[PDB]
């Protein structure tokens, strides 16, 4: 799985590009699959987790930092959670949610559809900084009704949007975009923001295709869109998924025309090389640079299981695309052109003839691979007389299914 | 010539073994045969699936 | 001599059998197609006792003799088959079988309305071991194909072991268990695959293409599958598993060594997989080259070109087969349009 | 009308071959001796009757032939799936119901 023991990561810049409830879930998840730096994880979380009102996952992590500690302890051979918190933090949460509880019954008897919509973005987000996610949704599901105009329209989906990826109700997250770009007639850029939250839900659905398409029309104008994700990562997302789906011409054409996805690739120089040496055909050099960046991004929220198939992906696509200009290539360099051993390139180039897309014989005596370039009419004759030889099949089967039921014979 | 071939530009292969530039010819004339190829196949398997719905 | 047979007053076979042959001998049954009945249940009670006193090799002569009196025409289908063919099975003797189940027969006669569906489900069961015994995979999945389509409102066992010989024989084929049709069949599809769950168990781990863990599965229900009268099916399956991987390694390999051919098929050496590709090649399944030189084996593609006289001769061949298809529908259609039913509806 | 008309044609070509082997034969008894040209010309024609071929012609012509087999083949098999259709369709009429 995933879980694995990688030095390198900085703390400090990940954690500060990222702000709120994404944050505090980002840092749990670094802390949780990053031993050996789990601990100053785990102590950054904490302080941040007790901004905010922090109530259930704050004893979650305290006691995952207390274990921490104690393991500490033994090793070169736990905090307190100060409870004084807990009555603090308690009694000053609920004051204020019972005054504005207060002031939004008024509204409710006062009867002013914005207002009451407003009042409850203010619940649902004070609910977040309290720590509840739920409660937090009734809110904003019932802010949804009393809409007026087309922003207060785009607010209710954002709000809905960002709850739904805690929530991991991706499904929500992806209507509530068709809703927000649909309906107003498709300086202030907002489709950015959308466009931003349809790419990273996809993702997290496994989805890479539409993902990269939906990357890649993200603006860098939009810049400050911490909630969701940070720019550098976004910039990370879409290179990878746009080298797994989208073949050469449809790679260069995209990340030119685009634009913005030039920016991106300034952001995060190393996946610009990538593209640019999968376009150069330079594999050797590609290949041994996604595994470095791998280690880096092993540990990234919703990106660790589903860059494994994305990277396997790469692999897959990098070799089809090295052997495509050649009719007869050498294993030997195809092998030189990667790190890879003669026999491990070998079984995967097995591999892929097998599943297909790389049309390729395998001439082992030699080691040199030779393109399959079958005569189309060989194979259509063959394949026209094995249909002819089934239809003729076909034709005796439903032969003897007539005879039987006009001659009414079945088992009583 | 890798980038050459990657972009369209040259119907051919390169043959790195013995450092040739092996270029299609062109003149078979097919591309006819393929299509005709996947008529055939998609409508006898659709006939098979019509027959075995009705029967 | 049907009254005779009916009773047990049956006396010295010996004469019996003899007027028996007198009869057959000087057969002039033109209206024993109206008794169809009386010498249906005649060939099944001496089937019994042939099978009782264990002699089967003198029975195929007498029923073939049989099935040619009664039947009208060479496409019809009568329960003395499927008697035919289990004395066959049971002597082994499948010599006389071939000639007689290579005809596709598409008219059942009722036998007045006591042709049971049972002697239908029995032919093709029978039949297709004798297919299975000539190493005939094709003709045998095709019949046991035919027995599971067969709609029946109750499960029997000739039905279930028909069922669990089709996954065996697909298995060796096509490496893979053929999807049941959809013209189907009833309750029977319902009810065996919840019946032969050890034989789609030995389809899942066929399907895992691993032969160390299929053998290891194989003696692990190896009682399971002594249920069966033949466990050859079985090494056959194992066999024909090696020859897939072999194929496969041909699609994939223009040329490989024998030591590594072994070792990726997962053989005791290099003689062994040389053996095997020898055989394969003289079977006519594989077009490749063994260099002992050098220990390597060169794969090659199909050498047919489609440019000889013998493809087109192919395709005359199943022209005047399509034609005869053809025309035996244009005939059914007529005498489909000839029914009172269809008239009345047009009318 | 299809083969009378290459039947015409192959009666054109024999009335010529026959009005040029009457012309030969009374040649040989009268008429001119040697009509140069034209018996010339004649005698080489006939080296062309058997135009004779190499092995890539044969393998053309059989390779066209395949393919007008095949496409043959095609043909046969949508009208015998034609004539299953109508069969099957009044299958479902006669005694099937639904």
């Amino acid at each position: 799985n995933y879980v694995v023991e990688n030095p390198s990561l900085d703390l400090e810049q990940y954690a500060a590009s990222y702000s709120g409830l994404m944050r505090i879930e980002r840092l749990q998840f670094i802390a949780d699959h990053c031993p050996t730096l789990r601990v100053e994880a785990l102590k950054m979380a904490l302080s941040f987790v007790q901004r905010t009102f922090n109530v259930d996952m704050y004893e979650e992590i305290h006691r995952k930092l207390s274990e921490a500690t104690r393991e500490l302890q033994n090793a070169p051979d736990p905090p307190a959670l100060d409870t004084a918190w807990v009555e603090a933090t308690r009694k000053k949460a609920l004051l204020k949610l019972e005054k504005l509880d207060t002031d939004l019954k008024n509204y409710k008897g006062n009867s002013i559809k914005e207002s009451i919509r407003r009042g409850h973005d203010d619940l649902g987000d004070h609910y977040l900084d309290c720590g509840d996610l739920s409660n937090a949704l009734k809110c904003y599901s019932r802010a949804r009704d009393y809409c007026t105009s087309a922003k207060h329209v785009i607010n209710m989906c954002l709000n809905v949007i960002k709850v739904s990826v805690y929530l991991q109700n991706w499904s929500h997250v992806l209507s509530y975009v068709s809703k927000a770009e649909s309906t107003p007639e498709i300086t202030q850029a907002i489709l950015t923001k959308l466009k931003c939250a349809a790419g990273l839900a996809e993702l997290a659905a496994r989805k890479y295709k539409q993902a990269a398409k939906c990357l890649l029309l993200a603006s860098f104008d939009h810049c400050d869109f911490p909630e969701l994700l940070s720019p550098s990562n976004v910039a990370i997302y879409g290179g990878l998924c746009a080298l797994a789906t989208f073949d050469r011409q449809e790679l260069q054409r995209n990340v030119i025309s685009s634009s913005s996805f030039k920016l991106f690739l300034e952001l995060e120089p190393q996946v610009r090389d990538i593209i640019f040496k999968f376009y150069e055909s330079k594999y050797a050099s590609c290949l041994k640079m996604l595994d470095e960046m791998k280690d880096n991004l092993l540990l990234d929220m919703y990106l660790a299981p589903h860059v494994r198939t994305l990277y396997t992906q790469i692999r897959n696509r990098a070799l089809i695309q090295y052997f495509s200009p050649y009719v007869s290539a050498d294993m030997h360099r195809m092998a030189a052109a990667f790190n890879t051993t003669v026999a491990a390139l070998e079984d995967e180039l097995t591999q892929l003839i097998l599943e297909g897309l790389i049309s390729a014989r395998v001439d082992s005596h030699s080691k040199i691979l030779y393109a399959r370039d079958v005569d189309q009419r060989s194979t259509t004759f063959e394949k026209s007389l094995l249909m002819g030889k089934e239809f003729q099949r076909r034709a005796k089967a439903m032969m003897l299914r007539a005879a039987v039921l006009r001659n009414q014979i079945h088992v009583k | 010539l890798v980038q050459c071939i990657l972009d369209n530009t040259i119907h051919g292969r390169i043959d790195q073994v013995n450092q040739l530039l092996e270029l299609d010819h062109q003149k078979r004339g097919g591309a006819r045969y393929t299509a005709l190829d996947k008529w055939t196949n998609q409508l006898n398997s659709l006939n098979q699936a019509v027959v075995s719905k009705l029967a | 001599l049907f009254v005779k047979f009916s009773m047990p007053s049956v006396p010295d076979f010996e004469t019996l059998f003899s007027q028996v042959q007198l009869f057959i001998s000087t057969c002039n049954g033109e209206h024993i197609r109206y008794a169809t009945d009386t010498f249906a249940g005649l060939c099944h009670q001496l089937t019994n006792a042939l099978v009782e006193r264990k002699q089967p090799l003198r029975g195929i002569g007498i029923l073939k003799q049989a099935i040619d009196k009664m039947q009208m025409n060479t496409n019809q289908l009568t329960s003395i088959h499927a008697d035919l063919c289990q004395l066959c099975l049971l002597a082994k003797c499948f010599k006389p079988a071939l000639p007689y189940l290579d005809v596709d027969m598409m008219d059942i006669c009722k036998e007045n309305g006591a042709y049971d569906a049972k002697h239908f489900l029995c032919y093709y069961y029978y039949g297709g071991m004798i297919y299975t015994g000539l190493k005939n995979f094709e003709r045998a999945l095709y019949f046991y194909e035919q027995a599971i389509t067969t709609p029946a409102m109750a499960v029997s066992h000739i039905m279930l072991e028909s069922y669990k010989k089709y996954i065996l024989v697909s298995l060796i084929l096509l490496g893979k268990v053929q999807q049941l049709p959809k013209y189907t069949s009833q309750i029977v599809g319902r009810f065996i695959k919840p019946l032969s769950n050890a034989y789609h168990e030995l389809a899942q781990v066929y399907s895992t293409n691993n032969p160390s863990e299929l053998r290891n599965l194989v003696n692990k229900h190896s009682e399971t599958f002594t249920r069966d009268n033949n466990m050859g099916l079985v090494k056959q399956c194992l066999s024909s598993l090696y020859k897939k991987n072999i194929q496969r390694l041909t699609k994939t390999f223009l040329t490989l060594s024998l030591q590594d051919m072994a070792s990726r098929v997962q053989l005791s050496g290099p003689q062994e997989a040389e053996k095997y590709v020898l055989h394969m090649i003289e079977d006519g399944e594989i077009f490749a080259s063994i260099n002992q030189k050098d220990g390597m084996v060169s794969f090659h593609d199909n050498p047919e070109k489609y440019n000889n006289p013998a493809m087109l001769h192919n395709i005359d061949q199943e022209m005047l087969k399509c034609i005869e298809l053809d025309e035996r529908l244009k005939a059914m259609d007529q005498e489909i349009t000839v029914n009172p039913q269809f008239v009345q509806k047009s009318m | 009308e299809h083969l009378i008309a290459q039947h015409s044609a192959i009666k054109m070509l024999h009335s010529r071959v026959k009005l040029i082997l009457e012309y030969v034969k009374a040649s040989e008894a009268g008429e001119v001796p040697f009509n140069h040209e034209i018996l010339r010309e004649a005698y080489a024609l006939c080296h062309c009757l058997p135009v004779l071929s190499t092995d890539k012609f044969k393998t053309d012509f059989y390779d066209q032939c395949n393919d007008v087999g095949l496409m043959a083949y095609l043909g046969t098999i949508t009208k015998t799936c034609n004539t299953m259709n109508q069969f099957v369709n009044k299958f479902n009429v006669l005694y099937d119901r639904q």
